[PDB]
C-alpha cells in the first residue's frame, strides 16, 4: 500500500504537434490525457503505419 | 553595293539574308531544404511562419 500527499509526484504530459507534412489525423483520449494519431503509408513496403503517441 | 554610272561592266552583285538565332535554356533548381525532427516542432520550434518559414 501507498500513502502519498498530492506534492509527492509530479507527471508532465505533452500532446506532439503533428507536422504539415503528415496526413491530418485524429486525436484521441486516454485518461485525461490526448494522444497524437499519425498515419504515413509506406510504398516501398506496400503498407500503411499508424502511429499513436504522447 | 554601289557601282558607277555608265559603266561597261554591267555586272550586278548580289546580297545575303543570313537571320541568326540564339537559345534561352532553363537548366538551374534553387531550393532550399529542411528537416525537424517531432521533438523540434513540438517543443522547439515556437512559431511556425517567424521561425521556419520566413528565413
Amino acid at each position: 500500500a501507498y500513502l502519498w500527499h498530492r506534492t509527492a509526484f509530479i507527471l508532465a504530459y505533452r500532446t506532439p504537434v503533428v507536422p504539415e507534412g503528415a496526413k491530418a489525423g485524429a486525436s484521441f483520449s486516454a485518461n485525461g490525457v490526448a494522444l497524437r494519431w499519425l498515419a504515413d503509408y509506406d510504398y516501398s513496403q506496400l503498407g500503411d503505419r499508424t502511429l499513436l503517441d504522447v | 553595293n554601289r557601282r558607277d554610272l555608265r559603266d561597261p561592266d554591267r555586272t550586278v552583285i548580289a546580297s545575303e539574308l543570313v537571320e541568326h538565332s540564339f537559345g534561352v535554356t532553363l537548366d538551374k533548381h534553387v531550393y532550399a531544404a529542411l528537416k525537424f525532427t517531432d521533438e523540434q516542432r513540438t517543443l522547439d520550434i515556437r512559431d511556425y511562419t517567424k521561425q521556419v518559414l520566413m528565413p
